[PDB]
């Protein structure tokens, strides 16, 4: 829920070029100048493009920006491993009386080839079992690239309630991974004869089972 | 002579605005009556653009007011050039000191061999890179110096200004507050100035005698008197911007203006930073305004010992 | 160079209890920051508060309260002698003008050829009998003039003071309020002074030019600037115990201090008689205190234009 409209996610091949678009109105992009900010996986974003088409010194000519009417565009040629980050389009709005930005566009420059998530889930603990607080743990690791849609198959049906799942993030070996916890009462686990964690990436499904 | 009166209500955003009433306050202090009484032809050109300070928010501070100011100065310089070509001496009521850009520019267009006398506590001589974001009120001189040009940036609205004056053709009087770079600039570019110390150490009389030996020493030239109101001790001038204590005595500023008149070569005058919003009371406002009127009037002949107003003989009973 | 800051909270009985807070007031006006900014190495020695404590008021002013002073001055002179031998220039915040005894004494112990510039509305050259025992703030300089010793009585606690300076080695500036004997002393002993009349007669610039031709004319000497705050017109200096009208303009006092700096021989300075309780309002207090800070700063290099 931002002001400017950017595309949520783009991906492409190393060595290729990508364009990120920014959609606005008269009040923002219409009459005022636009800027582009590269925020990395973590840490403070930096100025990439300013005044539509200007690069700060040290920002290479592989990048450029363009703008016409109520939309602007960021171009990146010679796409490289380091480039994958969240990209923000920023301009000035005269009607809102505020500096405004796009939602942000996440980049996943394909550095390596696809990897399968070999999911390993654990059930209620003996302690938790008698402690009247069963927390189903289904941890996903060593997969590439991007976030994996996670779900909890429950008693021959779906289940979305009391469920949290972390963001995909790569480790030392650059394997992006996340974790999901299903919180039930002991009774919720007793009557229901079956339970499963349903995990999906770019391609295919791999789900485990607990009873 | 002939005298042209130009209202220029300039500003540097909210918390610093109110100076726009500056010209109106001087007017309301009977400026016209007094210059009339001196026996000088008075064409008043009213107030200038007075762009209603757009939406008073936003990036207007960042670009809208500065762009509008730069252009407002362009308009002023045109009016001044027109007034000066028509043979008038130019009185410019302010307004912030930034109007000095336009006035010295417009003056220079018909009087390219003009010199400047800068009466102000400050030197108002920063580069735009040195701006305090509340920008241009105290760095106007830079654009006009034809030796600081290679170190000053082309800004939005200021494309038109070409460097009018050399460093050896402006002389400052009244210096009490100066930022480090300005001091550097003045020493570096060899610009002549007389501060309160020089005033105390030499006496007001010798300051004007040196000032005239510098500027009009070997060649008669038109003089541009830019008078900042803060130059006077804050006890005298309490309704100004960034006023500094240890300022000129009432009699010293009259003495300057009087001396300037006697040279005969006064071609234009600026009276600036006369913010009445700054005053705590009506009296503080009017006393500053009234001081302004005096300074202008003294520059155009008003002698205190009695006016030059002709009297052939006295009545018979 | 280096500057030593010495608080000296002296006081006359009952009438001006407050003036001892003067030092703290000048401090609270950012004295340290400003001298720091000039590039001076700053050792502050705090305040050397009354060793026996402010003794409860009963008798005392005519008996033990002046002794407590005499000895306090002895301590001060020791600190000054120590600070001055260590190579520091000495700033002494007051406090009433009596601390001039100790400071000029302690200064003279390593700088025996020193000269004095006395900026004050008063001459403060009275004797211990002539101007009573109310206080010696108008009664100091005598203890230090070698020509006046045959007419000054050895008092309890002032046994230690030896006359530092000749009559031809102190010069006064600012004299506007003066008891008859002081006038006599100055004329009689041939002491050089410039009052407001002489100021109006010749102008501040000539005063300093003559003053330096007198004191340091034929040989460089270290200079002791004793600056009394009432010296400035009461409009400028409204928080002083006894203020006299027709005094120095802000610009004149900065010009003095500035001129003193340019000689380069400033060895010690006293800034005294600032009682802040005397102020009607917060602003009156702070404006006087702030004026003090300026005077010290101007003496140690601060010019009106910014060369930072
Ligand atoms: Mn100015
Ligand atoms: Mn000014
Ligand atoms: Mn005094
Ligand atoms: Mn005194």
């Amino acid at each position: 829920q931002s002001v400017l409209t950017q595309p949520p996610s783009v991906s492409a091949a190393p060595g290729q070029k990508v364009t990120i678009s920014c959609s606005g109105s008269s009040s923002n992009i219409g009459n005022h100048y636009v800027s582009w900010y590269q925020q990395l996986p973590g840490t403070a974003p930096k100025l990439l493009i300013y005044d539509n088409s200007e690069r700060p010194s040290g920002i290479p000519d592989r990048f450029s920006g363009s703008k016409s009417g109520t939309s602007a565009t960021l171009g990146i040629t010679g796409l490289q491993t380091g480039d994958e980050a969240d990209y923000y389009c920023g301009t000035w709005d005269s009607s809102l009386s505020a500096l405004v930005f796009g939602g942000g566009t996440k980049l996943t420059v394909l550095g390596q080839p696809k990897a399968a998530p070999s999911v390993t889930l654990f059930p209620p603990s003996s302690e938790e079992l008698q402690a009247n607080k069963a927390t189903l743990v289904c941890l996903i690791s060593d997969f590439y690239p991007g976030a994996v849609t996670v779900a909890w198959k429950a008693d021959s049906s779906p289940v979305k309630a009391g469920v949290e799942t972390t963001t995909p993030s790569k480790q030392s070996n650059n394997k992006y991974a996340a974790s999901s916890y299903l919180s039930l009462t002991p009774e919720q686990w007793k009557s229901h004869r079956s339970y499963s964690c349903q995990v999906t990436h770019e391609g295919s499904t791999v789900e485990k089972t607990v009873a | 002579h002939s005298v042209a009166v130009i209202g220029a209500p300039f500003s540097q955003g909210q918390k610093r605005k109110g100076v726009e009433h500056g010209p109106a306050a001087i007017r309301e202090a009977g400026l016209m009556k007094r210059l009339s009484s001196l026996g000088c032809h008075l064409k008043d050109f009213g107030d200038l653009s007075f762009t209603p300070v757009p939406k008073d928010d936003l990036y207007n501070n960042l670009i809208v007011n500065p762009r509008s100011v730069g252009l407002a100065n362009q308009e002023l310089a045109e009016v001044v050039s027109r007034a000066v070509s028509d043979g008038y001496s130019c009185v410019t009521l302010g307004g912030d000191h930034s109007l000095a850009i336009g006035t010295i520019s417009g003056h220079a267009r018909h009087c390219p061999d003009l010199c400047v006398v800068w009466v102000d506590a400050h030197a108002d001589i920063n580069t735009p890179l040195t701006t305090s974001s509340g920008n241009l009120h105290g760095q106007p001189v830079s654009f006009l110096l034809r030796e600081l040009q290679d170190k000053v940036p082309q800004l939005p609205g200021f494309s038109w200004i070409k460097p009018c004056i050399s460093s050896a053709s402006i002389v400052y009087i009244g210096l009490r507050d100066v930022d480090p770079p300005e001091h550097f600039i003045l020493k570096n570019y060899d610009i002549q100035y007389f501060s309160m110390r020089d005033i105390d150490r030499l006496g007001i009389q010798k300051v004007m005698e040196r000032t005239f030996d510098l500027l009009i020493g070997k060649r008669q030239r038109p003089i541009h008197l830019s008078f900042d109101i803060d130059a006077f001790d804050p006890t005298l001038a309490p309704a100004t911007g960034t006023p500094v204590v240890g300022g000129l005595t009432y009699r010293e500023g009259m003495y300057i203006a009087e001396e300037i008149h006697n040279t005969g070569l006064l071609s234009a005058l600026d009276l600036v930073e006369v913010n009445p919003q700054l005053a705590t009371s009506e009296e503080e406002a009017k006393t500053t305004a009234n001081l302004a009127v005096d300074v202008i009037a003294s520059s155009f002949g008003q002698t205190r010992e009695g006016g030059h107003i002709v009297y052939d003989q006295l009545p018979t009973p």
